[PDB]
RNA sequence: CUCAUGUUGCCAGCACGUUAUGGUGGGGACUCGUGAGAGACUGCCGGGGUCAACUCGGAGGAAGGUGGGGAUGACGUCAAGUCAUCAUGCCCCUUAUGUCCAGGGCUUCACACAUGCUACAAUGGCCGGUACAAAGGGCUGCGAUGCCGUGAGGUGGAGCGAAUCCUUUCAAAGCCGGUCUCAGUUCGGAUCGGGGUCUGCAACUCGACCCCGUGAAGUCGGAGUCGCUAGUAAUCGCAGAUCAGCAACGCU
């Protein structure tokens, strides 16, 4: 089905086809589920529009999601990174902020290799 | 260990949060233990003389 | 009154033997509810399978320590012994089976700077 | 083994059926030491070659190791400083051992999607002549019947 | 019926015997019934020290600080039995705790 | 993040050269010796000169970085890149 | 194995419990915990042996040919490590390279190496029921029952200098029942955001724990190379050392 501009999974559980949204995840799922007693279990087969229509206004009411929630945390980054904080510093540098050990670590982050 | 180092100690901090060790004689502020009151070297040296009553080699 | 202990790995048991019907008591369970594992059942009902005297004695067991397999063994052990004490007759039968021999073996010392038992670190010589 | 042949452990036979094959099988297959799930494994993988077989898995299970087990192998040697393979008879124990190996391995590299039904269709398989144990057996004798010649050697 | 813990405990199991003897010896003088040195489990501590500063810390060995600990429940708890108690000098290696 | 219980942590000298700065509503560049201070809504039109170790760097606060601390916006190492 | 031995430990055989289990009166008939002694010495037999060492096989026995593991480093070599343990000869500072404190650092990274856990999915992930051990720690410390939190934890605080009270009836794997039909996956979890708890006067550089969103690389691996021969290799857990708070996947 669809959702909020979200192509839900052809054939798959609704718990893992509302996680696929992007404000919703694992546990907010069970969460989500268990308050508007859905079983979990279900194929993508079994929804109706009903259902589908008024988990949207509950999640929209109660919570934001997607576009909402990105240009919140790009937000975040740019007043970070302009109040000149050691965020907006390891930002400018593209780096994990906690201050993990980037001797070795933080591969994931500065992304492929490259030997000088 | 430097000996106004372990004056310094040894006197009242200002806070209870300075309170350490520093292992009574050789000034050791590493490798202490806290019912001994004495760091691993002194300790095997004391109970190889055998100067306290009751360590002793393990075998079992 | 009779009377016999088994010991192995740190399995201390007690068996009562009577003459009664073929009755299983563990701990007031019977040996199926009891480590419902077929190996173990019949190394428990191998003893009075050798001597032939099948559903003849009645056995009531304490368990306190060890295992599922050390206790099973040493009850096998409590139960071979306390048939040959009233009966020592199959001692030359049973000793060649090898039921009234006790197994000396368990956990052992471990040493300092090994993992655990005999493991090793890794050992490179980079 | 400097000193000699070393003593050989008293193998225990299987109570379920009566064969020790079973659990030679079974100590093959032990992943990671859980002897009752290798052993459970084991068990319905068998019933399942059974049913749908719809003969005795011990007789097929015969059937398949009789037809797997080799009879030469080949050794490799280095000799004047070029390295050369010889043929060498095998004892029928270790070709029933290496046999089983074999079984082993090729029940655990094919994408049947669930192993409990994959190794007991390789097990009809390799009674049916078409298994990859027999493939892998053909490819052996023909490496041994191809080296024959530096069969002088006798090592 | 009153009972006095008398609790005996040292490191050397010479010198726990030893005081537990003279214990035996004294109460039976006295004439009072006492169940006798009850065995109890010892208190094992195990203490590991590397061999040498700077590093060699491969090769260790440990240390035991053995703890014999015996029971002692006297019945009829006679006056002249407690004061003899009392007045009895034992040696440094035992300290009797009476509660 | 500091409990909230305990509340926001403010050293007592430079609360007392703040109040001090803003009852006289005099505005002049103050020389920070702490790192632990926390920001608090007066410090809007205040300037402080926090110490990296090296030079007193002076610093404008405004409402935007407010629920961060002195020191996140005074760098202490130097890396010039390669 | 024999003797001695019964409480805070166990129960043969008798009585009181009546759901809470020796819980209670009682009791060494065995373990239980700590004292003494015996038992492996080629002890005996047959063959080889220079009639000698030594060896193969056999009977009794728990063990058969140092039963098993440990404490236990002969002379010396590597001018091997340690003036940052301590002490020690000489040079150097003494108005400093000594001394007290405020902030910062040892956790910085365009890369490399070594040791460990997580895996890379079905021998499995997840959900419900369910049985089996050891040993040790506990005073300015463990912390019961009860109540509120998803859970970090908040109130409270019985029993304890401790076979007694806590570390859950010490469990995990194990057994039964249900979903997933092989997907970059209901495997797998790092990175990045939004909310709290705990110890500390002081959590941004710089701690740990709980809740949520985030969903990256990775499908058994290249030449090369490492450990392991019986409770051994593999796999799954528990307690302690340093410690108010932890870098705890390391060590015992
Ligand atoms: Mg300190
Ligand atoms: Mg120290
Ligand atoms: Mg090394
Ligand atoms: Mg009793
Ligand atoms: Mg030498
Ligand atoms: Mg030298
Ligand atoms: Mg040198
Ligand atoms: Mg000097
Ligand atoms: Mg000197
Ligand atoms: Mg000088
Ligand atoms: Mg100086
Ligand atoms: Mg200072
Ligand atoms: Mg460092
Ligand atoms: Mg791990
Ligand atoms: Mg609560
Ligand atoms: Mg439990
Ligand atoms: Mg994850
Ligand atoms: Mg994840
Ligand atoms: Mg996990
Ligand atoms: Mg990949
Ligand atoms: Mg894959
Ligand atoms: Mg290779
Ligand atoms: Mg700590
Ligand atoms: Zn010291």
């Amino acid at each position: 089905a669809r959702l909020v501009g979200v192509d839900l999974p052809r054939d798959k559980r609704m718990e893992i086809a509302l996680t696929y949204i992007y404000g919703i995840g694992r546990t907010r799922s069970n969460e989500i589920l268990a308050a508007t007693g859905i079983d979990k279990n279900m194929r993508t087969k079994d929804l109706t529009d009903d259902q589908v229509t008024v988990l949207r206004d509950y999640i929209e009411g109660n919570l934001k999601v997607e576009g909402d929630l990105r240009r919140e945390v790009q937000a975040d980054i740019r007043r970070k990174i302009e109040i000149g904080c050691y965020q907006g510093l390891r930002h400018r540098r593209g780096l994990p902020v906690r201050g993990q050990r980037t001797k070795t670590n933080a591969r994931t982050r500065k992304g492929p290799k490259r030997t000088i | 260990a430097k000996k106004a180092l372990v004056h310094k100690a040894n006197k009242k901090p200002k806070f209870a949060v300075r309170a350490y060790t520093r292992c009574n004689k050789c000034g050791r502020p590493h490798s202490v233990y806290r019912k001994f009151g004495l760091c691993r070297i002194c300790l095997r040296e004391m109970a190889h003389a055998g100067e306290l009553p009751g360590v002793q080699k393990s075998s079992w | 009154p009779i009377q016999t202990v088994g010991r192995r790995k740190e399995a201390v048991v007690r068996v009562r033997l009577v003459p009664g019907t073929g009755q299983f008591n563990l701990d007031g369970r019977t040996l199926e509810n009891y480590f419902p594992n077929k190996v173990h059942q019949q190394l428990i009902k191998a003893p009075l399978v050798t001597v032939d005297r099948v559903d003849q004695f009645d056995i009531y067991a304490h368990l306190d320590g060890g295992g599922p397999s050390g206790q099973a063994g040493a009850l096998r052990l409590a139960i071979a012994r306390a048939l040959i004490l009233v009966q020592p007759e199959d001692r030359p039968a049973l000793k060649k089976a090898g039921f009234l021999t006790r197994d000396p073996r368990a956990i052992e010392r471990k040493k300092y700077g090994l993992k655990k038992a005999r493991k090793a670190p890794q050992y490179s010589k980079r | 083994p400097r000193k000699g042949p070393a003593p050989k452990r008293p193998l225990v036979n299987d109570p379920v059926y009566g064969s020790q094959l079973v659990t030679q099988l079974v100590n093959k297959v032990l992943l990671e030491g859980k002897k009752s799930l290798a052993e459970r494994i084991v068990y319905g993988a068998l019933e399942q070659a059974r049913e749908k077989t719809g003969t005795d898995p011990v007789v097929t299970l015969k059937r398949a190791l009789d037809n797997v087990k080799p009879a030469l192998e080949v050794r490799s040697r280095r000799v004047g400083g070029a390295t050369y393979q010889v043929p060498v008879e095998v004892r029928p124990d270790r070709s029933t051992t290496l046999a089983l190996r074999w079984l082993v391995n090729f029940s655990r590299q094919r994408r049947e999607k669930t192993m409990v039904e994959r190794l007991a269709n390789e097990i009809l398989d390799a009674s049916n002549g078409l298994g990859a144990s027999v493939k892998r057996r053909e490819d052996t004798h023909k490496m041994a019947e191809a080296n024959r010649a530096f069969a002088h050697y006798r090592w | 019926g009153q009972k006095i813990r008398i609790r005996l405990k040292a490191y050397d199991h010479e010198a726990i015997d030893a005081s537990a003897r003279k214990i035996v010896e004294t109460v039976t003088r006295t004439g009072a019934s006492v169940v006798g040195p009850v065995p109890l489990p010892t208190e094992k501590n195990v203490y590991c020290v590397i061999r040498s500063p700077h590093k060699y810390k491969d090769s260790r060995e440990h240390f035991e600080m053995r703890t014999h600990k015996r029971l002692i429940d006297i019945l009829d708890p006679t006056p002249k039995t407690v004061d003899a108690l009392m007045r009895i000098d034992l040696p440094a290696s035992v300290d009797v705790n009476i509660q | 993040p500091r409990s909230l219980k305990k509340g926001p942590f403010v050293d007592d000298h430079l609360l007392k050269k703040v109040d001090v700065q803003n009852e006289k509503n005099t505005k002049q560049v103050i020389k920070t010796w702490s790192r632990r201070s926390t920001i608090i809504p007066d410090f809007i039109g205040h300037t402080f000169a926090v110490h990296d170790g090296r030079k007193h760097v002076p610093v404008f606060v405004t409402e935007a970085m407010v629920g961060h601390k002195l020191g996140e916006f005074a760098p202490t190492r130097t890396f010039k890149g390669h």
